[PDB]
């Protein structure tokens, strides 16, 4: 029929029109994230700080400062150890420096070796099969409570049955007491 | 025709289709299936159970026996089918009736008592699921269980002697079951007459002593009937109102907002103390034993909803015009309707009662309308799309029903009418248009099986083509597709993929050639073959450390869903009051750090923050909202990961954690998504993402004991004081950074105290915060050179959030202790007298902007409790090198004496004015001022609020000398009569300010002179302020013990003897300024005329009275001592939003004209910038993975 | 069920998606002129608007670079100045020493707190967390079962009373009976 084709393609047609206002929406929204209304603080923030010269000239200088800085103690510790002697207050410091890197980096070495790797991961296998043991006592616990519960359960039962065989015989007892004594 | 211009609000809800109501039980539901259906296929399957129930009540009409009791155990699973069966048949023997009967026989004690050995307490228990099983069959069934009296048997059971806990359990399982219905409900809270009401006889049960289950139970149906009468309470409260101002008190209103949150908070913890947990499950502090599933109370706490019409009620309060008004009851009701629609079974109860709902859609609309008009939407009131959200939840869950209705029709032939399919489904598309309908979309499909709607979808048109054009588009085809990709996209929760993801791969498999199915098959990429528990942790850790290279790429965009997924099985959501911890969250945080999960987040962190920092200083903040999502997405989950995996771990017991990578990532993220938002204002998902950052950070300060600060070199190197380092670090290190490290460093460092809190506090809670700032201090004066830096850096800046922002930490950071504010005030006032001293060498001193804007600084710390007090303890001159500080407020007091004609000297002295107010400020004090018992006396207090007795001579001088000064201000006057009423309330400044007039006898005078020479309508501030300060010089003539005649200061009003004249002057003066357009000029006229009064009420020429006795005030206690004795808690503009409109940059921020390419060649070389900018512009400039 | 009215539709549809396209080119145009209109140039370099504290901290980083600058040429000239003795080149051979040493001590440090032993240690005290956490759970749960053995030995004292109760009625019961049977 000429009318089922022709509102399939009105169907496609609307269907390329609302893909068509989607992007309208998504356009309009980046339009509107653009020029927001915006107070001037902001604009003066992203103006003076967030300026990418003033940025990029920051950073530019802050970096050479830096390696100014580092390369002018290297030199100046470098110069003292040309000043390094035996004996000497600069040569006792240098030399016991050197000594207390030695040590921390052997303190580094032990605390970084295989061996001590191996000793953390023997202690989280423990500690692993530890937990493997209390969820196996867990098991154990859930079992007890059930059994606890039929004990409970079972218990109340023959409890109630005492009662009724309780009662049946009081009120026996009671009723022949009542009979027997009129034969008196 | 569906038309393509879309009005949200022109749909409204229809009665639900296909979902049942979320509160009807399945007896309702099974009966109204029945009805309206009529005959189906499952007929007979009711009807083997029908005539099996008939023949099985008939057999048992006399038998009590062990079969009765076995038959007893087979009528629950009978009476789903068989009793609605036959009460659609019309049963004329009282099926209903006969089963309540055997109901209450089973449940008594004495038919129990005639029965075999081990079958009584399973008579018992058979009875109470027969309770359970007949209170869940609708209000016939709980009426005819209540007439029958099913609580007055229930709590025979209870109070039965020696009776089990198992069976004990048993029973107040079936009490809930029975109050859960509303009828139920009402019967239990309110009893029979002459007879005890269920909750009388349930709260006595629980007085007793019995086991921790069985008494958890009953707690479990307390917190039930609490949740009841809250509601009922709610009704009755809404009824007032709606009844009261229909033809009104504030306590209604705060009670109602009260009452609003209570439900709120109950229906947060409903899951956990509102339920019967199972029997074999235990009260343990972390779950461990008893079943895992647990039945949910939503659908009873909603038939407790719509019995008491908590819709139409919320209809009604957000319509009455006294209740609207309020801004406590909307977010109030809001935060209820919020988690109402949350869950599927909330919505399909916003849907069912769909008559209350477009009402409320409509009121939450004409709000939007209300905040329209009042015009404050701006800022302060938030910009809420709650109505929007819910009217598009609703609207999409609707076109869920009719989807899935629409398939229904088609068990038993092929679609032929698919008119209306493609109408549900693109009044389904245009929904995911807006932001919030996107959201909301991607949230309903995501709940409880909803995108079944569309994959059947698609698996029905894979058929009729393989999906795409060969003799049809099938246009449905291409919405569902469409569908399919917005909810994956923007579904934050994923739990809808763990059961949808293998039938998503084989349509995106079975289909290559389109173009949404292949991105959504990239978006499914990790789930291939995963079994979303704790044990596939590593796979997806391990495709999110395979593929981090993309991480925005359009390639590698699989990555959000892996870390979606991640964050949905390794995190645990916010734990609430009331819930029993699962221990596999532990287990899913030790597999999260088993395969490296701290490297490859961290990873994850920096790849986002290295992507995101060149967009982000080119203006370019993810334009396209489908990017935006993404990346929110995929912060907020890293940042939850990372938050779930330091939490669990440093807390409690210490642990070091040192790896220093967190930090300095967060620190940047925070900048990039958090720092500076364009809309004056983080959005929703832009806040959680500041909240994780913050919670992260702190978490480096958990877990830190008071015997790792013992040693100063293991402070400075502990888990805390690193994260500071690389925090305080980060803000100096680039511009563009200045603001973010400052919102950063506010949100870490405590709130300044006292805190406002509604209720008493005990002091273990007073002595830990004031543990914390200590601690605080300790972990920041470490950082001594860096909060130097910092206070000295953005010191005289004129970037308002800025200088807003270092003036809120100066405030946050001096409130911690005495160190760490001496610090800061040092820093202020040594860099004051520094910039006082680097222009005015061997000269006289000269003020320029930089100093009115750091006098700027000081005047607004000074106004703060802590600041002020470390202001004081210096300019004291006690010996520890503080002699500068000293001569610097000296000099700043000589500026005040002298002003000049100068501009900006006129700008400084109301800045050293309104110091000189705030220090003499009795109320601006650590220890705040009161008589009674709680603090020290009044008389010692002002040794810790006001200067010593030289400093208060020299600023009685200076006030009496910028008073008598014809070239001062206005604003300066009107602060220093301000500080002279401050001074006039106490006998010690009392005293300084009358021995100060008598070496200055003309300052009352002239300030008088002053007032009425330039008197207008504007003016009258300050001669009310004068006059204010007039009386209080008399007000104690009537007290102070420490005062003036009125003889003297008549004549100290004159050098001339003209007073009366100008006090005539001023009398008459009030009759031309009109009098009439405000009070104040009234108090102005009475007040003055009382003096006009009092001046020919005594002789005017006498000396001020010389000698009396002189307050002198005690020692002034050591700074230290005041902090910890500090008012840590009290019972009840700067902290809103640090964008503030305009403070400082008003038109004039005194912009340096800098040369930057010619201060280049002076130091190292270094090529043209404009190249470098513009090389930025070109790749980098949509949004991305950019190259930067 | 008319054809025209259809075609009347698909051509009004197809307009409206046209003026829809239309208004897609104009948007994309707007949205990328804002995108991209903020160029450099070199005069508007020249006269740069920094705030205060930005003009600060350059005039500060300027100076501290000339001194450094400045105290750095003076470092190099004195190193210039030292000549070769054993004491300074032993002295210099244990500087390099001492600089490699803390740089590879600065790597290892980083590699202890953020390498696998770091990954082990976290799982290490993760899984004493959760054990504890655990026993904690089980001892609880251990006192709950010491309430229900509790309620089972009350449940048998009650059995042990009702049957001792039993036993006298019944016996009593029975004598009685078998006594006066035989009185009547």
């Amino acid at each position: 029929q000429q009318q089922q084709e022709s509102a399939r393609r009105e169907n496609i047609l609307v269907m390329r029109l609302a893909t068509k206002e989607q992007e309208m929406q998504e356009c309009t929204t980046q339009i509107q994230y653009l020029k927001q209304v915006q107070q001037p603080s902001v604009a003066q923030l992203r103006s003076t700080m967030v300026d990418p010269a003033i940025n990029l000239f920051f950073l530019k200088m802050k970096g050479e400062l830096e390696q100014t800085k580092d390369k002018l103690e290297q030199a100046q510790n470098e110069l003292s150890a040309w000043k390094f002697t035996p004996d000497s207050q600069t040569g006792k410091k240098l030399m016991a420096k050197c000594r207390m890197l030695i040590q921390e980096n052997q303190e580094l070495g032990r605390q970084l070796s295989q061996g001590r790797i191996a000793q953390l991961e023997a202690e989280l296998a423990l500690q692993k099969k530890y937990s493997e043991e209390l969820k196996s006592s867990q098991d154990e616990l859930n079992d007890f409570i059930i059994q606890l519960d039929e004990e409970v359960e079972g218990m109340q039962s023959t409890i109630l049955v005492l009662q009724q065989q309780l009662k049946e015989t009081r009120q026996q007892l009671a009723q022949y007491q009542q009979q027997q004594s009129q034969a008196s | 025709v569906p038309p393509m211009t879309y009005d949200p609000y022109d749909r409204e809800l229809v009665p639900l289709l296909y979902f049942s109501c979320p509160y009807k039980t399945t007896f309702e539901i099974e009966i109204s299936r029945m009805k309206d259906q009529g005959p189906d296929k499952e007929n007979s399957g009711a009807i083997e159970a029908s005539v099996k129930l008939t023949e099985l009540l008939d057999l048992y009409r006399e038998d009590r026996g062990a079969k009765w009791v076995t038959a007893l155990e087979e009528i629950p699973s009978l009476i789903i089918k068989g009793l609605s069966y036959l009460q659609l048949k019309n049963t004329k023997q009282d099926s209903l009736g006969q089963l309540v009967d055997w109901t209450m026989q089973a449940l008594n004690l004495q038919v129990a008592l005639r029965q075999p050995i081990a079958l009584n307490v399973r008579q018992l228990k058979a009875g109470t699921k027969l309770v359970s099983s007949l209170a869940e069959c609708g209000a016939q069934g709980v009426t005819g269980l209540l007439q029958a009296g099913v609580i007055s048997g229930l709590f025979e059971l209870l109070f039965a002697d020696h009776v089990s806990s198992s069976l004990k359990l048993n029973a107040f399982k079936a009490l809930d079951s029975v109050i859960s219905m509303t009828e139920g409900m009402e019967a239990f809270l309110r009893g029979r007459q002459n007879e005890k009401s269920g909750y009388q006889k349930l709260l006595e049960l629980i007085l007793l002593d019995q086991t921790v289950r069985v008494v958890t139970a009953g707690s479990a149906i307390l917190q039930k009937c609490h949740f009841y009468e809250v509601l009922s309470e709610i009704k009755r409260l809404g009824d007032h109102l709606a009844e009261k101002t229909s033809s009104i008190s504030e306590g209604e209103i705060e009670r109602l907002i009260n009452l609003l949150e209570e439900v709120f908070h109950l229906m947060e913890t409903a899951p956990h103390t509102m339920i019967q947990q199972p029997v074999k499950s235990f009260p343990t502090m972390a779950r461990i034993t008893g079943p895992p599933e647990r039945d949910d109370p939503y659908p009873v706490l909603f038939r407790y909803l719509h019995s008491h019409h908590f819709l139409e009620l919320v209809t009604l309060l957000l319509s009455i015009p006294v209740t609207s008004a309020h801004p406590g009851v909307l977010q109030a009701t809001k935060d209820v309707l919020k988690f109402l629609a949350q869950s599927q079974k909330g919505l399909l109860f916003f849907m069912s009662e769909y008559e209350a709902t477009n009402l409320l859609i409509r009121a939450l609309c004409h709000f939007y309308d209300q905040d329209e008009e009042e015009g404050l939407q701006s800022d302060g009131v938030i910009d809420d799309a709650f109505a929007l959200w819910l009217q598009d939840s609703t609207q999409t869950l609707q076109c869920i029903t009719e989807l899935f209705s629409h398939f229904q029709r088609c068990t038993a032939s092929e679609e032929t009418d698919h008119s209306d399919l493609l109408g549900t489904l693109h009044n389904l598309y245009l929904i995911t248009f807006n932001p919030v309908g996107r959201s909301a979309v991607g949230h309903v499909f995501s709940l409880e099986k909803n995108l079944q709607s569309l994959i059947t979808l698609m698996e029905y048109y894979s058929k009729e083509a393989l999906g795409d054009s060969k003799s049809k588009k099938s246009v449905a085809y291409n919405y569902a597709c469409i569908l399919i990709l917005v909810v994956v996209q923007s579904s934050s929760d994923v739990q809808m993929l763990e059961q949808h993801a293998a039938s998503l791969l084989k349509l995106c498999k079975a289909d290559e050639n389109n173009a949404k199915l292949q991105e959504l098959g990239k978006w499914l990429e990790p789930l291939k073959n995963l079994r979303f528990e704790i044990n596939c942790i590593p796979n997806l850790i391990e495709y999110v450390k395979q593929n981090i290279d993309n991480l925005m790429t359009p390639e590698g965009v699989g990555l959000t869903t892996a870390l979606r997924v991640l964050c949905n099985v390794a995190c645990p959501p916010p734990p609430v009051e009331g819930q029993q911890k699962d221990l596999k969250w532990n287990l899913a945080v030790i597999q999260l750090f088993s395969a490296e999960g701290m490297d490859t987040f961290i990873r994850v962190l920096q790849k986002l923050n290295s992507i995101l920092t060149q967009p982000w200083r080119l203006h370019v903040n993810m334009g396209t909202t489908l990017h935006r999502v993404t990346t929110i997405s995929m912060a907020r989950c890293t940042l939850t990961l990372l938050k779930t995996m330091l939490t669990e771990l440093l807390r409690g017991g210490s642990f070091e954690f040192k790896d220093m990578r967190v930090p300095s990532a967060l620190v940047t993220l925070h900048m990039l998504l958090c720092s500076i938002p364009l809309s004056g204002r983080l959005d929703s998902d832009e806040q959680k993402i500041q909240n994780d950052i913050i919670d992260i950070l702190l978490t480096f300060t958990q877990g830190v004991n008071e015997k790792l600060t013992i040693s100063e070199e293991t402070l400075a190197n502990n888990t805390w004081s690193l994260m500071l380092k690389e925090v305080l670090s980060s803000i100096l290190k680039v511009p563009e950074g200045f603001f973010s490290g400052l919102i950063l460093l506010s949100e870490l460092l405590p709130l300044p105290l006292p805190m406002q809190t509604t209720q008493v506090i005990e002091p273990h809670d007073i002595s830990v915060a004031l543990n914390t700032r200590k601690l605080w201090s300790m972990h920041l004066h470490v950082q001594a050179k860096l909060l130097q830096e910092i206070v000295r850096s953005f010191s005289g800046t004129t970037c308002q959030p800025i200088q807003h922002m270092l003036r809120r930490i100066c405030v946050q950071l001096c409130d911690l202790a005495s160190p760490t504010a001496l610090l800061i005030m040092r820093t202020v006032l040594d860099l004051i007298v520094e910039d006082l001293q680097s222009t005015s060498e061997d000269k006289e001193k000269q003020y320029t902007s930089q100093t009115t804007r750091l006098l700027a600084l000081l005047d607004a710390l000074a106004s703060h409790k802590a600041c002020k007090l470390a202001i004081l303890h210096l300019i004291n001159g006690t010996i520890k090198g503080d002699e500068r500080y000293a001569e610097i407020f000296q000099d700043l007091l000589a500026l005040v004496r002298s002003p000049g004609d100068s501009v900006i000297r006129q700008q400084c002295v109301e800045y050293v004015t309104s110091i000189l107010q705030s220090l003499c400020d009795q109320d601006i004090a650590l220890i705040l001022p009161s008589s009674s018992e709680g603090s020290i006396s009044e008389l010692e207090q002002l040794s810790n609020s006001l200067p010593n007795k030289e400093l208060m001579t020299s600023i009685c001088d200076c006030l009496l000398a910028t008073l008598a000064n014809s070239e001062s201000s206005y604003n300066c006057l009107l602060t220093c009569v301000r500080t002279m009423m401050f001074l006039a309330e106490h006998d010690y400044g009392l005293f300084h300010l009358k021995s100060s007039l008598r070496k200055n006898s003309s300052a009352l005078h002239s300030l008088l002179k002053r007032v009425v020479s330039t008197f207008s309508k504007d003016t009258g501030e300050l001669a009310s302020s004068f006059l204010e300060f007039m009386r209080q010089i008399l007000n104690s003539d009537t007290s102070r013990t420490m005062s003036i005649n009125a003889a003297e200061l008549k004549q100290l009003l004159q050098s001339k003897e003209e007073s009366p004249e100008n006090l005539f002057l001023e009398l008459e003066k009030l009759v031309l300024e009109h009098s009439k357009d405000d009070d104040n000029l009234d108090s102005l006229l009475d007040s003055v005329v009382g003096l006009k009064q009092m001046l020919e009420s005594s002789g005017d020429p006498l000396p001020l009275s010389d000698q009396d006795v002189e307050p002198v005030l005690s020692a002034p206690e050591s700074l230290q001592n005041l902090f910890n004795n500090r008012t840590a808690y009290v019972l009840a503009s700067m902290w809103f939003t640090p964008f503030q409109a305009e403070e400082i940059d008003t038109d004039l921020d005194l912009v340096k004209v800098d040369l930057i390419e010619l201060s280049e060649k002076c130091c190292s070389d270094f090529d043209l910038h404009s190249e470098l900018e513009r090389s930025f512009l070109s790749e980098p400039s949509s949004p991305g993975r950019t190259k930067t």
